[PDB]
């Protein structure tokens, strides 16, 4: 009788209203991190490990979900990080809206292709709209563009201080890594600068390093801890006593030979040192290893030798330094060269107490004059957030550099959709004016879910907000009141040009593709068969 | 039907295993008496589980089949009918549950042939018309010249007792049998010869009693042994009479009155026993028991009183002594007194019992039967009742048939002559009720352990051509004359196998689809 | 939102589906509003200031008439029963019932009591197979020794309702009789039997050839009865004799001290028929009966039980009728035309009430549009069809059952009493009003 | 969801939710139509002469052979709410008529069946039960079209007879196709009002004993009860019987109220004793005086009064049941006295010969009064080689007695065979493309539907459905419709005049009626609300 497949079928609007639902529940977390009001999260784990965080991406992806529809709003964030940088909390919100509000019209017998249909009209044209609406490039601006973006981003964070002090740690960080390139590519490789965390000092006594710190130590207590005018040896090979192969065997036959032998294992090393050091250089920097018998030599030379790093992190420090990296012996049929031309230099390499630590800086560089910064936090949850802070601010001052174009923040940009949208419904409504209504109408989640947390007016904070976006489109006067946001602070709309509130033009521009096809997905997803798991086999 | 199952804890089978199951839980209640049928089967021993598991000897399909407790729905049909077979005549049990078992196993066969079951009842029908007119021109008639009419009882009684315990006996029960129902000249009530099983002696020192015994023993104070006695009996109340007025007192003021009325209690008792007295009576019996007090006075008047001889007992020697119940006594003139010669007590099986011998109009009798141990003495009572109870038939309806397969072979005849008359369709069947009819002598000769192979084959050649008398002579093993031999069946006994065995046997062939409720109280 | 139906059921008497679906759809219009602030208080403002603007509307809208005690007037009730017999499991059996049901109510008395009108179901017939008895009927109860006798065939009964016992064992359960003598042991016994006969004697030379009580009457009765031309029932419920009072014209005497002619019933037909298979007893041909009896046959006890349902919505709703005239279209139609109205009151006001009031409005729509998603009708483009005719012509405008469009359900006389919505209403939105003002809930951990 | 909300709080609306079963959708409708499919093929086999029977085994091990749907499917453990409303219908077709036990469920399952291809054409299931009314109301205006008979229920039995065979035809009881018919007929006309049309079969008692064979089944004109002689001596023979019929016990006459009788005296002692031993005397003379030689009681005797039936020559019987005394009565024209001292020649009974029928080797000896004047009253006898025809027998009796009276409240008849279900699809197809408006589709499925019965009894028959119909229906628009049918051996022709195929028209219209009503009350239903586990 029944379909004979050993799982369990639900259709129609059994599952329907399932996946509006699991949507719902992912979106009532971030909603409650949205805006500079909203208030930090805190997730622990089953084995007692407690996170703290305002990250909308970190909380979503440490949350365990069942649902395959809340996985795809997981993935959705997902894509922001890689996309955007700092979009992770609103991407959510606006699709889970466009779901709930896309159920309220198929349940009214229109079909689905038809919602998806409109959906993917409206948005286009939104993206059409915000392009013809932008306020300014980052000529005109200049420096302020780049404060003012990395300002607003952190003003969501733990270190949303009012002052500059991250600020210009941000912005100085990120325009001194400017590599040029082909075609006009002014690169802003903003994952070579190194954030350093410790637990010590408070968050105003952060240090901007000029050149490279590196996580590790000189180790033996009888090496220079600073050296001046350093020349740097970049290489990538360990220095040990020298061992034979697996498919090389010793067997001999006249024992006067034992000690000439057995000797050559320690002799063929300590010539290859000395020749790293007959060229001058002063810090020799490994990612392999070096012995006890070895460490001696560096000792006696007065040379620094540091052990054990990352190839990441040495490949670096010689491109900022001017060094080459040699893992071998070469230079036409040469048998020891040690390439004596390839040291880089640093003016200063030096081992400093980072809070009853140790941390190696390698100052200025010479070459390309790379930048770290260490933060200092009161414990280990702060400083877990600050790096995550940081890295997010740096990725907006990026992003601004490369798009030379700003969007008002404050809500002002859905406003203005909310207005436009409406009137764009009259002109092709034949049969999809329903949603593209919604469409517009899902965007003013934004401005409300600000006005709630904030504890501010709802209903008549944002319909006044409108108020002034609709007068910039019906009253052709050039009022230019389209840059029109909230204060959350006072409760009042404000020129966000003027108060500096400045958002890359990407930041929405791909939201609102990304978080339109997602739900469309979603709204696909009317029938589900799930089998009976296989456990025990 | 297994799809899509709306039932709540019942279940059903149709067309694949309901007929199966049916034809095969039914057939083997044939194979179970089959080896009881003829003059030289086995006997059975049934038990119980236990709690005195009460162990039965017997031969008789009948207490072999309703003591076996049958589960399954459709063989329950042939237990049924040999209850009716054994309820109407009490004979032929086995006969007509073995019959039954073959039309049914041919059925199956028939089915086999892609037969419609509608077609297979049809020429059934059509077979048993035949077969019954078979019986009906081939019945012996008696009538008057007694010297013929008591050989014919003599023959009937024989041919019944020969399938039981008792075999080597014959020259003893057979006239046990056949007199006594003679003596009655009456009714056929069946419970006017009584049976009194006693251990001690062997089957042949049974006997028949001319008078009547009873139990409950001679009084205390009472004369033991009176001549020329005439007898009373009675149904009313010794003692504790009560009469009739429900919700009386004695409310006295002193205890003198209750001595005065005490004394008034025992003259009214007195009066009541010299208003028996008066009668003229030797012999008195009472259903209700006999107190102290009237003992007594039954005593000094020189009468013996019974008490409690059976519940039934007054009414049965009402009937041997010629009397009334007498339940009330107050006309003497109108009450009829009985008439014996010997009231005396006789010893048999180390119990004393009282016997009314040479009584007049006694129109009962008892059989005193013996033997070694309990088995013996239930299987051979129950041998007596089976040959009394059609025996009490024949002599109301002296049409008689030949046995040892005759009237069988007569029967398969009738219905082969015709059914070659009839077109294929239908004949088919009526052919398999000729064959179920000549599977009863071959029964017969195959548990003596006779050569069936050629008895059947020459049975049916001398039926062939004549010799309408011709059947199975089961003590040389060949073929013989019933009419000389002397082997004759009751008709009633007869037409009832063929009818009952055919009307039974439909039952289950109309029946494709058996559903069957929810059981109740297992866990 | 099921109490209210309890409540509908009450004063309305059919206001059921429709009081629950419009207090759920109260609250989801809301629903995206209370996330987000809007205190309580001005929910509750709203609420009742649009309830009270509904309720008002209907009465300046509905419609009386000015023939009373006419055929109009019962023309009237039976268009009220079109609508009262409609979403029941009758299909052409409308004006079979109808005519009943209108007739059935309007030989009432000036009080219209509903236990007036009696309602029995037998096994056995289609539904117009069924019946309208002028009197009473009853199951005949347990019987005795010689009901097989006592013919049934009467043209002018007179009816006895008594509550006398007629068993020969008229005991006190505190009597001791105590006796001394024979002469008096048997004078005793033949007192008991002349106590019996005295009361059936006196029952006796009345006329009353029907005798009915509710407590038994035993087989000495049967016999002197049935060979003195009378008779007997017994066991009959008191429900069945109060009934047959009101219909027969008489009174119920308890001692048969005081009977006469001036106490009894008079019917003209009594007789026993088969109808369903089982004996059913009837009276019938009073005319002065007060009340009526109605018979329902069916091919099983579910569908008779609907069926009974029927009838008491029908016997309501026309009842109601009589006594208030004012009645509105149904169907779906006030429900546009009261949203009009309210939409037009919302969009003078400024300020938050705005989001409010016409939420109220748009609730009004379930009922049109679960009057056509029921059944397909397009209820899409039939909405947008109706707000544009309603903006224009006439108030009445609803969905047709016929075609798949619009029809005017007062020239289609399509009417239900005004009270149905009023009440309605009222019930929905105090409903709302009170799921709303909770803040808090408390569960107890005790059960036992 | 249950159990879960948006806020990770349960969710709870009605109680055990988590162990409901609640299905809505359109598989609901399917679900209904399964289930019929199950119940209209469970009788399928069960239909027309050619039809097998059924085993029915009890919850106590009894079992039963039936033919008659109503104790069919009364029989069944079925645990389905629709199911069981099928069932129902059976029952109300017995109550009502008597007859179409299996042709309701038969007719009402094709109904049903035609609605899933219609339901999968997108038809709403209203339109679906509107439509088959429509179309039901026209095979009903048909069938009363064709319909006459002459019986005048005097002398002219025949037709009547006829009816009764055909009745009779399907029953297990076919060894006495006319024996049984004559007797029904008979054991109707003797005792219905034909004044008032009006039949009683409370005036016909059913009895039997196992033994014998069906031959000897017999119409008493009177009463057979157990009997009880007082005496074990009475005559077995009355050749003329007064009979004076009590419910008053033979014993001295009791106060039904608190007695205590007081003695003080021995000669209060003496007297109480001697006044009772005279009352016997009363009770016994006061029934010869009124010339009674057999007395009818419903209580027991003392011992003193068996004693004097005796003395004067007066047979009686005790303990004689409510029923039986009542009938008795009835039977004899007589009355019930309350006491002795009541007893007057008046109301005693008139009947001639009374004897005992002694049945084999068992002790029941039946006591019949087989002879009366103008008794109202019969006694049909069943006797049968085996409990299972005997019972089986009564039932089929039963069904012969009520086509007698449905023929005497309404003497229409129509041809069966068939012949009727044809002649109406034929009707409803000439008229369903006049006009096909709207339901063109449920009025060709309803006259469609109406052939289940002729192609099921082909199928029961042997015969091939569709190519018979073709035949059948071909031969019945080439010429004036007369009434063709269908059978096995064809007995010629299939003409059911010259068949004697009759059966009674009231009978065929409340079967398409009960039906159309249960087709729709079934179908127009989306919410299944079984329970789960009992705890």
């Amino acid at each position: 009788g029944p379909l004979s497949v050993f799982g369990d079928r639900s259709t129609g609007e059994t599952i329907r209203s399932q996946n509006v639902m699991a949507a719902a529940s992912i979106a009532n977390i971030v909603k409650s991190s949205l805006g500079p009001v909203g208030l930090d999260k805190m997730l622990v784990d089953d084995i007692g490990d407690v996170t703290i965080t305002n990250d909308g991406a970190t909380i979503l992806k440490l949350l365990e979900v069942e649902h395959p529809a809340a996985k795809v709003l997981c993935e959705l964030a997902d894509l922001q990080d890689k996309e955007v940088g700092d979009g992770t909390t609103s991407v959510v919100i606006i699709a889970a809206e466009l779901l709930k509000n896309a159920d309220e019209l198929v349940k009214q017998k229109i079909h689905p292709t038809s919602v998806i249909s409109g959906y993917r009209l409206a948005c286009k044209e939104a993206v059409r709209y915000i392009n013809e609406n932008l306020i300014v490039n980052t000529d005109e601006l200049g420096r302020d563009c780049l404060i003012n973006a990395a300002k607003t981003s952190m003003s969501s964070k733990i270190i949303g201080i009012n002052g500059d002090f991250f600020a210009n740690m941000v912005v100085d960080a990120v325009l001194a890594i400017k590599y040029t390139d082909i075609r006009g590519q002014p690169r802003y490789p903003v994952n070579s600068v190194n954030i350093l965390k410790a637990h010590g000092r408070s968050q105003m006594e952060s240090m901007l390093i000029s050149g490279y710190a590196l996580n590790c130590v000189v180790g033996s207590q009888g090496m220079p801890k600073r050296i001046v005018n350093a020349k740097i040896a970049c290489l990538d090979f360990s220095l040990q006593k020298t061992k034979m192969k697996l498919g090389v065997q010793v067997v001999i036959t006249d024992p006067e030979k034992l000690d000439q032998i057995r000797q050559r294992e320690s002799d063929i090393t300590k010539e290859r040192i000395q020749k790293i050091l007959a060229t001058g250089a002063n810090v020799i920097l490994t990612t392999g290893g070096i012995d006890d018998m070895c460490l001696k030599y560096f000792v006696e030379a007065g040379a620094m030798a540091v052990r054990r790093v990352l190839k990441r992190d040495l490949k670096r420090i010689a491109k900022a330094s001017g060094a080459t990296i040699l893992s071998t012996l070469a230079n036409l049929e040469g048998e020891e060269t040690f390439e004596a031309a390839m040291l880089g230099q640093a003016e200063e390499v030096v081992q400093e107490r980072i809070c009853d630590d140790e941390l190696i800086l390698i100052k200025n560089t010479k070459a390309r004059t790379s930048a770290s910064i260490i933060l200092r936090g009161a414990n280990d949850f702060m400083c877990d957030e600050m790096e995550r802070s940081l890295h997010d601010a740096l990725c907006v001052v990026k992003r601004v550099l490369e798009s030379k174009s700003v969007v008002p923040g404050g809500g002002a940009v859905e406003a203005a959709l909310s207005i436009y949208l409406e009137n764009y419904a009259t002109s092709m409504g034949s049969r999809e004016q329903l949603a593209i209504a919604e469409f517009a109408r899902s965007l003013l989640v934004i401005p409300n879910t600000l006005a709630v947390n904030a504890a501010q007016d709802s209903t008549d904070l944002v319909a006044k907000l409108r108020a002034f976006h609709n007068e910039a489109q019906v009253n052709p006067e050039r009022k230019n009141l389209k840059w029109i946001g909230l204060d959350l602070s006072n409760g009042k709309p404000r020129d966000n040009k003027q108060a500096g509130v400045f958002e890359p033009t990407i930041v929405k521009v791909k939201s609102l593709k990304f978080a339109t096809e997602a739900a469309i997905t979603i709204l696909r997803i009317d029938d589900l068969i799930k089998l009976h798991p296989e456990s025990k086999d | 039907a297994p799809v899509n199952i709306f039932k709540a804890g019942a279940d059903e089978e149709r067309a694949e295993t309901a007929r199966l199951t049916s034809f095969i839980g039914a057939i083997a209640i044939g194979d179970l008496v089959k080896s009881t049928l003829g003059p030289k089967g086995m006997d059975k021993i049934l038990l119980s589980s236990g709690r005195d598991a009460s162990l039965m000897v017997t031969n008789d399909g009948a207490t072999i089949l309703k003591n076996i407790g049958v589960d399954n729905p459709a063989a329950k049909v042939l237990v049924d009918m040999s209850r009716v077979q054994d309820d109407e005549v009490g004979d032929g049990t086995t006969s007509v549950t073995v019959l039954a078992a073959e039309l049914l196993r041919e059925a199956e066969s028939l089915i086999a042939k892609k037969i419609h079951p509608q077609t297979i009842i049809a020429g059934w029908r059509e077979a048993t018309k035949a077969a019954r007119e078979a019986l009906l021109s081939s019945a012996v008639d008696h009538g008057s010249d007694e010297v013929k009419f008591r050989q014919d009882l003599m023959n009937i009684a024989g041919t019944t007792l020969s399938s039981k315990l008792l075999t080597h006996h014959k020259d003893h029960f057979t006239k046990l049998a056949v007199e006594a129902v003679l003596r009655l000249k009456g009714s056929g009530n069946l419970e006017a010869i009584h049976i009194i099983k006693k251990l001690g002696g062997s089957l042949a020192d049974s006997y028949l009693d001319e008078g009547f015994l009873l139990d409950k023993k001679i009084g205390v104070n009472q004369p033991k042994r009176i001549e020329n006695a005439k007898i009373l009996i009675a149904n009313t109340g010794m003692d504790t009479d009560k009469i009739k007025i429900f919700g009386s007192r004695v409310r006295v003021d002193s205890t003198a009155k209750v001595a005065e009325i005490e004394h008034a209690e025992k003259e009214k008792m007195k009066e009541k026993v010299e208003r028996i007295l008066k009668h003229g009576i030797n012999c008195f019996i009472n259903r209700q028991l006999i107190y102290n007090y009237p003992e007594q006075l039954f005593g000094a008047a020189g009468v013996m009183a019974i008490e409690h001889a059976d519940f039934a007992g007054v009414e049965r020697l009402a009937l041997v002594t010629g009397g009334e119940i007498a339940s009330t006594f107050d006309h003497p003139e109108l009450v009829k007194l009985g008439s014996c010669k010997l009231i005396e007590e006789v010893m048999i099986g180390e119990d004393k019992l009282i016997h009314f011998s040479g009584v007049a109009l006694g129109e009962a009798c008892t059989i005193v039967l013996r033997g070694a141990t309990q088995q013996i003495l239930d299987e051979a009572e129950r041998s007596l009742h089976d040959a009394l109870c059609v025996l009490a038939q024949t002599v109301k309806d002296s049409r008689t048939v030949y046995g040892g397969g005759c009237s069988e072979m007569l029967m398969a005849h009738a219905v082969t002559q015709l059914a070659n008359r009839t077109p294929g369709k239908e004949a088919v069947a009526m052919e398999s009720y000729a064959k179920a009819l000549r599977m009863l002598p071959t029964i017969i000769a195959d548990n003596a352990g006779y050569d069936s192979a050629d008895l059947v084959a020459q049975l049916r050649a001398a039926h062939s051509e004549g010799n309408t008398t011709a059947g199975l002579d089961m003590r040389e093993g060949t073929i013989g004359d019933m009419a000389i031999l002397g082997i004759t069946e009751s008709f009633q006994v007869k037409r009832q196998v063929l009818l009952s065995a055919a009307e039974a046997a439909e039952v289950i062939l109309r029946v494709d689809n058996i559903i069957k409720a929810a059981p109740r109280k297992r866990v | 939102l099921v109490d209210i139906a309890k409540s509908q059921d009450a004063e309305v008497g059919d206001g059921t589906t429709s009081v629950t679906l419009l207090a759920a759809e109260f609250l989801k219009q809301v629903k995206p509003y209370v996330e987000e602030g809007l205190h309580p208080q001005i929910i509750i403002r709203a609420f009742r200031t649009a309830t009270q603007l509904a309720v008002n509307k209907i009465k300046e809208i509905a419609v009386t008439v000015k023939k009373a005690d006419k055929v109009e007037q019962r023309k009237l009730l039976e268009k009220c029963a079109m609508t009262a017999l409609s979403s029941k499991l009758i299909s052409q059996q409308k004006a079979f019932f109808a005519k009943m049901v209108v007739d059935a109510v309007m030989m009432l008395d000036d009080l219209l009591q509903l236990k007036m009108i009696g309602i029995k179901k037998v096994q056995g017939g289609a539904l117009e197979d069924s019946q309208l008895v002028a009197g009473v009927a009853f199951k005949k109860t347990f019987s005795y020794a010689g009901f097989e006798m006592q013919p049934k065939k009467y043209h002018n009964p007179k009816i006895a309702l008594l509550n006398v016992e007629l068993e020969l064992k008229a005991e006190k359960d505190n009597a001791e009789i105590r006796v001394h003598t024979v002469e008096d042991y048997q004078a005793i016994v033949d007192a008991e039997w002349n106590i019996l006969y005295d009361k059936l004697e006196k029952i006796h030379h009345s006329g009353a050839k029907v005798v009915s009580s509710k407590l038994p009457i035993g087989d000495v009765a049967t016999q002197y009865f049935a060979d003195r031309d009378m008779f007997c029932a017994g066991r009959v419920p008191e429900e069945d004799l109060k009934r047959t009072m009101m219909a027969c014209g008489g009174s119920i005497q308890t001692s048969v001290n005081a009977l006469s002619a001036d106490v009894l019933g008079r019917c003209q037909v009594f007789e026993e028929t088969q109808i369903g298979g089982e004996r059913y007893n009837f009276f019938t041909g009073c005319p002065k009966a007060k009340t009526c009896t109605f018979i329902l046959r069916g091919g099983a006890e579910q569908f008779m039980e609907e069926t009974e349902r029927s009838l008491h919505d029908a016997i309501m709703i026309v009842r109601r009728a009589i006594k208030n005239d004012s009645v509105v279209a149904g169907g779906g139609a006030i429900e546009m035309e009261l949203s009009k109205y309210l939409r037009d009151y919302s969009r003078t006001i400024p300020g938050k009430q705005q989001l409010l009031i016409g939420a109220y409005a748009k609730a009004l729509e379930i009922i049109p549009r679960q009057l056509c998603d029921n059944a397909g009708f397009d209820a899409t483009n039939i909405l947008n069809k109706l707000r544009a005719r309603h903006a224009q012509g006439g108030t009445w405008y609803g969905v047709d059952i016929n075609n798949e469009d619009i029809a005017d359900n007062f020239e289609a006389f399509v009417w239900e009493p005004a009270m149905v919505r009023i009440n309605a209403l009222t019930a929905a939105s105090e409903a709302a009003c009170l799921i709303v003002s909770v803040d808090e809930t408390i569960k107890n951990p005790r059960s036992t | 969801t249950l159990a879960f909300d948006e806020y990770g709080r349960p969710f709870l609306i009605i109680k055990d939710q988590d162990r409901k079963s609640r299905l809505m959708g359109l598989e609901a409708l399917k679900s209904h139509i399964m289930a019929a499919k199950a119940v209209a093929n469970t009788m399928r086999t069960s239909l027309g002469p050619n039809g097998l029977d059924k085993m029915m085994v009890d919850k106590d091990g009894d079992v039963t052979v039936t033919n008659d749907g109503a104790t069919i499917l009364s029989m069944m453990d079925v645990d389905h709410q629709i199911a069981k409303l099928m069932v129902e219908l059976s029952k109300s077709q017995d109550d009502e008529i008597g007859d179409g036990t299996t042709g309701v469920v038969v007719l009402a399952g094709a109904l049903l069946e035609e609605a899933e291809q219609l339901l999968d054409r997108g038809i709403h299931p209203i339109r679906i039960a509107d439509g088959y009314e429509q179309a039901a109301r026209v095979a009903i205006e048909h069938l009363d079209k064709i319909s006459d008979s002459v019986l005048v229920d005097i002398k002219d039995t025949e037709p009547l007879i006829q009816t009764a065979k055909t009745t009779l035809g399907s029953k297990v009881v076919n060894s006495c196709h006319r024996q049984m018919a004559e007797i029904a007929v008979n054991a109707v006309l003797t005792v219905a009002d034909m004044e008032r049309r009006d039949v009683d079969f409370e005036l016909i008692k059913v009895e039997g004993k196992v033994g014998g064979r069906l031959e000897d089944t017999k119409l008493i004109k009177g009463v057979i009860v157990d009997k009880d002689f007082s005496h074990p001596q009475m005559p077995k023979k009355v050749e003329d019987a007064k009979i004076a019929i009590l419910t008053c016990p033979f014993e001295p006459p009791k106060p039904k109220t608190k007695h205590k009788l007081d003695v003080t005296s021995v000669e209060d002692y003496k007297a109480l004793q001697k006044y009772e031993k005279e009352k016997f005397e009363e009770m016994i003379q006061q029934i010869k005086e009124t010339g009674a030689n057999l007395a009818i009681c419903q209580w027991g005797f003392d011992d003193e009064a068996n004693h004097l039936l005796l003395q004067n020559n007066l047979p009686a019987v005790r303990w004689v049941g409510g029923p039986e005394i009542e009938l008795i009565a009835i039977a004899t024209g007589g009355r019930i006295v309350p006491r002795f001292s009541e007893l007057t020649a008046e109301k005693l009974g008139f009947a001639g010969l009374v004897q005992e029928i002694s049945f084999g080797t068992t002790k029941d000896k039946m006591l019949v009064i087989e002879q009366c004047k103008n008794s109202r009253a019969v006694t049909i006898f069943i006797r049968g080689g085996n409990k299972m025809i005997i019972e089986e027998a009564k039932r089929s009796l039963h069904d012969a007695l009520c086509v007698i009276r449905n023929l005497i409240r309404d003497n229409r008849v129509v041809y069966g065979g068939g012949a009727a279900e044809i002649s109406c699809a034929l009707a409803v197809s000439q008229e369903a493309d006049k006009c096909p408006t709207l339901e063109q589709y449920a009025m060709r499925a309803f006259a469609d539907a109406l052939e289940v019965i002729p192609m099921a009894l082909s199928e029961n028959s042997g015969m091939n459905p569709i190519q018979t119909m073709t035949e059948v229906r071909a031969r019945q628009v080439k010429e004036m419709n007369p009434a063709l049918g269908i059978d096995c051996l064809h007995k010629g022709t299939n003409d059911m005049k010259q068949q004697h195929v009759i059966e009674t028209l009231i009978g065929k219209k409340q079967q398409i009626s009960l039906a159309t009503q249960m087709v729709r009350m079934i179908l127009k239903i989306d919410d299944i609300r079984k329970p789960g586990e009992s705890e």
